[PDB]
């Protein structure tokens, strides 16, 4: 229920983490499909404001601590 | 693989935080690879100086106490952990679950070489005990027996006996010395023949099903438990190749850049905790290595058990 | 096997994705349907999916269960079978591989796209065997079709140079000649998922719960069930088990380790008899294990002959285990507790003289040590035989048959070895 | 160029055991071999709630109904018996040796450079400042963690256990030796040279550190508490599990090691804490705050890299910290 | 801005022991070192239905049918012997000191402000009002919880234990010292000065509190009761080593009944010092956070924004710090 976020330059592609591409947008359907939990609608605009404000080559790591 | 000329007995070594996670599928007593790597460390550290060759370990386990705890309302168990340091930011680190256990094992190191003739038996026994006193067995420190009743010394039993009766006498004298424990052997032919009978009953059954069938207490309806001979356990019997063998300076982030690395994966065989006088010859029940490195199959077992 | 049905199957999957996006869009304005139908509908979905494959990896042996700040190598490789009999693991899975996915979870639509079961197998398995049905559906030009096929095949390959982090495990192995191998083991996660599926079916399955209730009915069922005691749970992600692997979402952590425990993993404290009632109730001192072992001998009375061969071997094994547990009880009682020489009394069953070996010799030098070395007290086995005659019933179907002869011969040879082990307590 | 070894690992020198606590009477501390062990037993506790309400549960009805459904726990307690006022805490300590030789290192150039660096340190200023502070944390009973806060008198007896017997026996007053002043004392200097000769030579020096805390009759002693995630359902839940070796309360090995390593008074922040534990990014668990940050140039990694790679030798206090972090052990290395 | 720390762990000062109970005859209370302990034994009880019915069990048929099949149980009782009439409840109380220093805190500025606040409290007024009330709760035997309510004559002996010997011995009549009035004696003020020196860190204070309660021949005494996991075992009593005992937190709760400053009426008398000051028997939480008199708003107004409360309320705040607890938000 605690949806943290961190802008990583190199992502950790060895585990099953959710990385948003710099020139892309957050996808609530992909987060509800990959992990079981669904994203609350108040987290989505914060993740959109973080994902749009991204330099080229900066991934957005989104993870919940439930 | 070869027969030991003598049979050293490291006495009851107290290990305080051994590795309870022996393998991805087995918890409990640590893997026999820890003990074979321990005797190879002993050979690498004092075996070259005494001109002997310490091969093989008989694992006896007088006492075992896992640092576990059964949660309330659950039949299964969970591991008591430690508290790692914080990060550089002050938050609690991501916890990784390492199972700790307290041991008390005594090891039968099979000693053969040209150094039994140069030095006395008690000298090389005392020197490998002093070298084992500053070591660790499965990740856990060997407690050094201070200020107790009396220190447990060693006995290097020269297995080359003048008679059969004197040989059986000193084997019985050593078995009385390592008696309250349980020797660990590898009984893999029993797992293969149980796989054969399982495949006789139902086809295309593999030996992981035979291993699990030898593990569990399964019930049969007329209700009677299917009986098990002895204390059969699942143990990791070495490793198996996943990648081809890489060159020394080829893989990234290895331990050293002079030893070939190969990505591996466990091989869960079957073990059997049995009592020390069920074997009638202690020059069996010792754990050696079998590599065959072209194929993978880096494995350890007790050859010459039956 | 024709390319047209594979083409329309892929288009149906893409259109199902677009219809799910449009249904969960909640849109009324902003004209996002045009951009979504330009991107997630045409064969540019295959283009950005083939761009997305390098974020994923099909794996069978991940590294991340070993400490999760480890950026190493994860392998989708099945080991070759050992020629040595007995031991095996993770090469038995021929058609039951569950085949974990690591990488960016935002690119999971690529794995869901490669895992569709179109004709009789996965689309990925269609793409490994280069056929007419493969490498014609997913384009109209064979060049970008070959490029996207080479992208989709790369979901099961190691990306980069091989590596194993400093937090990973890697272990020297002494070769027969000389030298070592570094042996970095990887966590077998498809094997762990297979054993986890077997354990969940045998514990929480319906075919096992039915027999478990039929045991409580005390009725008769066709098949039995298992129990799996002393399992330990090991979870890998601390609070976030999502960040390890794909199947570590299904088993939320929860490695479910089997027990490899020595038989003395339950510490039994030692007690020596003090009084006469203590010497009557504590001459034997029978643990739960020897009662569990004699209850199995009590269930070994009736037999048919072809079953009586294996029953006689099992009866020999059980009497061996009972005699050996008696030897270990005498060992740990004589070694651990000085309570055999704690107090004097009138009745302590002093005819035993076996559970007080250092108690009457290391203090009394010539008093009782000369009455234990010349006498050599081994008459405890004759009193111990009364316990095993109490373990058997009064069944005259064996007492008036040759089964009493086989029982007496195995008891005599086993008390013979118990006597010669008990004879040399003096050395 | 001498880049950093991608695998570094140092074996833990100064390896203590579990501090087994057993109980008895003062003025027979000299006959303390048959003292009965402090056993960990359970007791039940009712509590009325006292956590901070989050400004939404400040209703009188919800709070009044919440103090009528109290939490019912089962805590483990370790108490001295009613006829015993002294706590004998007894552990062993191996001071192993080879304090600069790593347990794992990739580069032979980095390994030889690090060994030359540590040999330069040991030749210039040996383990005489570090071992004085380890001998102080042995001498004052900091390893008595909460068993020290109101003790009447703590007395620590350390025996250099040789081949089978006591070679040299010390006896300290652990309340006169403070928890934040590393002064010089003659018996403390002899113990410091013993831990020095253990840390220098190839053989381990074994000590037996026995501490007696005159707490009081029947009072509570505080062994270490086991980190159990997944306690289970709240019905039969044991909310506090004290560590016991074999029906005998004990402090963990890493807790005694954490009290022995509390020698670091060289961190750039002010010493309101006094000495803290020697850690890389030197962090105090009770404070929740990491001193010796990498933002300043005073953590273990940057001091070690400037000392080994580019030959910038730090201050003598910071290289005391670096070598005490090597004696502490660790797992290091980049990707 | 000085926000509140996210961990505030305060140690328990006034650390008692498990109150062992023995048994003997009065007028040989002076030779009560070898008195036999009150053992917890078992007995069967037989209950009829006496609870309130839920309007569906009021049919006389099911009522008589459930009376015809009554419930058996097996309670634990601890009674005095048939030749003894006095219950010797003996515990030791160690007064630690260092009341305002937390054992764990995140902020150094908030910890320093809390230390300055408790220090200016102590310099303005020592631990003299608190230790007088702690000395009264030792003198009147409220730690005898239900063993006091019908006792003929209670006598509490409190000995200051120095090295191993008694430095100064007290002897109070626990029924003359009332349960609700905090008067002033000479010996109670000497005990208050001793507990004041214990809480100020200016000495080591280990009291051995022995309380003799003349209940009666063979009567029932009440140790603390455990929680329970035909023979339903409806009551499990505390016992340390074959000897009934009162829990240590029960004795600590009886020593902390010093709070007569709660804003409601003082007809009840002193209640236990707790944040949101509550009595679990009466089920009522005095110092509710709507009124500005719970421990948390008083501490957050005294330390953060320096709105210092009245003298009584800061006595209550420092009594909560002496009690100890888990303060701080998430």
């Amino acid at each position: 229920t605690t949806f943290t976020s961190i802008v990583t330059t190199n992502p950790d592609f060895g585990g099953f983490e959710f990385y948003v591409e710099a020139g892309q947008q957050f996808d609530d359907s992909a987060y509800e499909e990959a992990y079981g939990v669904s994203v609350p609608s108040a987290v989505v605009e914060e993740m959109n404001a973080k994902a749009a404000q991204l330099k080229d080559g900066e991934w957005l790591n989104v993870s919940h601590e439930a | 693989v070869t027969d030991p000329e003598a049979l050293l007995l490291l006495p009851r070594l107290s290990i305080q935080n051994a590795n309870a996670i022996s393998s991805p599928l087995t918890w409990g007593f640590p893997s026999p690879g820890a003990f074979t790597g321990f005797v190879h460390a002993l050979q690498r550290r004092v075996g070259i100086s005494l001109d002997i060759e310490l091969d093989g370990v008989g694992i006896v386990c007088h006492r075992f106490e896992a640092q576990i705890s059964q949660p309330a309302g659950k039949r299964t168990k969970v591991f008591n952990l430690t508290r790692n340091p914080l990060n550089r930011d002050g938050s609690t680190a991501a916890i990784v679950e390492e199972g700790r256990a307290h041991l008390e094992v005594s090891l039968l190191l099979g000693v053969h070489g040209d150094g039994l003739d140069d030095h006395p038996a008690q000298e090389i026994a005392r020197q490998v005990q002093e070298q084992a006193g500053a070591m660790r067995l499965a990740g856990g420190s060997i407690l050094p027996w201070c200020n107790e009743r009396f220190p447990a010394p060693n006995a290097e039993l020269l297995m080359l006996g003048g008679s059969d009766e004197q040989r059986r006498k000193n084997q019985r004298r050593l078995t009385r010395r390592l008696l309250p424990g349980f020797a660990l052997v590898s009984r893999e032919a029993l797992l293969q023949q149980h796989l054969e009978t399982l495949r006789t009953t139902l086809p295309e059954a593999t030996t992981l099903d035979a291993l699990l069938d030898l593990c569990r207490i399964n019930f049969e309806p007329p209700w009677q438990v299917r009986d098990k001979p002895g204390w059969l356990v699942p143990i990791p019997a070495g490793y198996n190749a996943l990648s081809p063998l890489y060159l020394p300076g080829e893989v990234r982030n290895a331990r050293d850049r002079e030893t070939p690395l190969r990505f591996v994966e466990n091989l869960f065989g079957l073990g059997e905790w049995l009592s020390p006088h069920r074997v009638a010859a202690l020059s069996d029940l010792l754990w050696y290595h079998h590599a065959e490195p072209d194929k993978g199959l880096y494995r350890w077992s007790t050859p010459r058990f039956v | 096997p024709t390319w047209q049905e594979l083409r329309q199957f892929i288009e149906s999957f893409i259109q199902e994705r677009l219809q799910g996006k449009l249904d969960k869009l909640q849109p009324d304005e902003d004209d996002k349907r045009q951009t979504l139908l330009a991107t997630h509908r045409r064969e540019a979905w295959l283009a950005d999916a083939a761009r997305r494959v390098g974020q994923l990896q099909l794996v069978t042996h991940t590294l991340k269960p070993i400490h999760p700040d480890a950026r190493g190598s994860n392998l989708h490789s099945l080991p070759q079978a050992p020629g040595q009999p007995g031991l095996a693991g993770s090469h038995e899975l021929g058609d039951r591989l569950v085949s974990d996915v690591v990488g960016n979870a935002a690119a999971l639509d690529v794995f869901k796209f490669l895992s569709l079961q179109y004709q009789g197998k996965n689309l990925l398995n269609w793409l490994t065997e280069d056929s007419a049905e493969a490498l014609q559906a997913l384009s109209d030009n064979a060049e970008q079709a070959r490029e996207w096929r080479q992208a989709f095949i790369g979901i099961t390959t190691v990306k980069g140079a091989p590596a194993s982090h400093s937090l990973a495990k890697q272990l020297y192995f002494p070769l027969p000649g000389s030298g070592y191998h570094l042996l970095a083991p990887l966590f077998p996660t498809s094997l762990v998922h297979h054993v986890h599926a077997l354990l969940r079916e045998a514990r929480f399955g319906d075919a096992a719960k039915a027999a478990r209730e039929a045991r409580s009915r005390q009725e008769s069922w066709p098949h039995g069930f298992s129990e799996y005691p002393n399992l330990a749970i090991q979870k890998f992600g601390g609070t976030k088990p999502q960040n390890i692997s794909q199947l570590n979402n299904e088993r939320r952590g929860e490695n479910w380790l089997l027990p490899s425990l020595p038989p003395n993993w339950q510490r039994q404290n030692v007690n020596a008899p003090m009084r006469h009632s203590s010497v009557f109730e504590h001459d034997f001192g029978r643990t739960p294990e020897v009662s569990r072992l004699t209850r199995t001998l009590q269930r070994f009375l009736a037999k048919t002959v072809h079953n009586n061969l294996a029953i006689r071997q099992r009866r020999a094994q059980l009497v061996a285990q009972i005699c050996d547990e008696a030897l270990q009880y005498a060992a740990r009682l004589r070694e651990l507790e000085p309570g055999w020489s704690a107090t004097p009394g009138c009745q302590l069953h002093d005819a035993e003289q076996l559970w007080l070996d250092p108690l009457r010799a290391q203090t009394d030098e010539t008093f009782l040590q000369r009455r234990l070395r010349g006498d050599w007290p081994a008459e405890v086995g004759n009193r111990f035989a009364n316990w095993l005659n109490r373990a058997v019933s009064s069944d005259s179907q064996i007492l008036g048959s040759p089964e009493a002869a086989q029982w007496s011969q195995e008891l005599s040879k086993e008390l013979t070895m118990f006597k010669e082990i008990l004879e040399d307590e003096r050395d | 160029i001498l880049s950093t070894a991608s695998v570094l690992a140092f074996e833990r020198k100064l390896d203590p055991s579990d501090a087994l606590m057993s109980a008895g009477a003062w003025a027979q501390r000299d006959a303390s071999q048959e003292w009965p062990a402090v056993t960990v037993r359970e007791k039940s506790v009712r509590g009325t709630i006292s956590n901070r309400l989050k400004t939404k549960d400040r209703d009188p009805a919800k709070l009044d109904a919440s103090i009528q459904s109290p939490n019912l726990q089962t805590v483990d307690v370790a108490n001295l018996p009613s006829d015993a006022d002294t706590l004998k805490v007894r552990f062993t300590l191996r001071v192993l040796g080879g304090a600069g030789t790593p347990s794992a290192c990739n580069d032979a150039a980095y390994r030889d450079k690090l060994l030359q660096t540590v040999a330069t340190y040991v030749n210039d200023q040996g383990f005489a400042e570090l071992a004085r502070r380890y001998a102080h944390n042995l001498a004052n009973a900091r390893f008595l963690w909460r068993n020290r806060v109101g003790a009447e008198a703590v007395e620590v007896r350390i025996n250099h256990i040789r081949q089978g017997e006591v070679a040299r026996a010390w006896r300290f007053d652990a309340l006169a030796i403070g928890l934040r002043d590393f002064k010089a004392d003659a018996e403390l200097d002899a113990l410091a040279e013993l831990i020095a000769s253990g840390l220098s030579g190839s053989g381990h020096v074994l000590l037996e550190v026995v501490a007696f805390a005159r707490i009081g009759d029947g009072q509570e002693v505080f062994p270490s508490q086991e980190l159990i995630l997944d306690k289970g359902d709240k019905k039969g839940q044991k909310s506090k599990t004290l560590y016991s070796v074999r029906d005998a309360a004990a402090i963990h090995s890493q807790k005694i090691g954490n009290a022995l390593r509390t020698i670091d008074t060289w961190y750039p922040d002010e010493d309101g804490l006094g000495p803290i534990a020697v850690e890389p990014y030197g962090s105090v668990t009770s404070q929740g705050k990491a001193y010796r940050q990498p933002k300043q140039k005073l953590d273990f990694y940057t001091l070690l890299d400037n000392w080994v790679l580019r030959d910038e030798a730090p201050a003598v206090e910071q290289q005391h910290y670096v070598i005490a972090n090597l004696i502490r052990g660790g797992v290091f290395g980049e990707a």
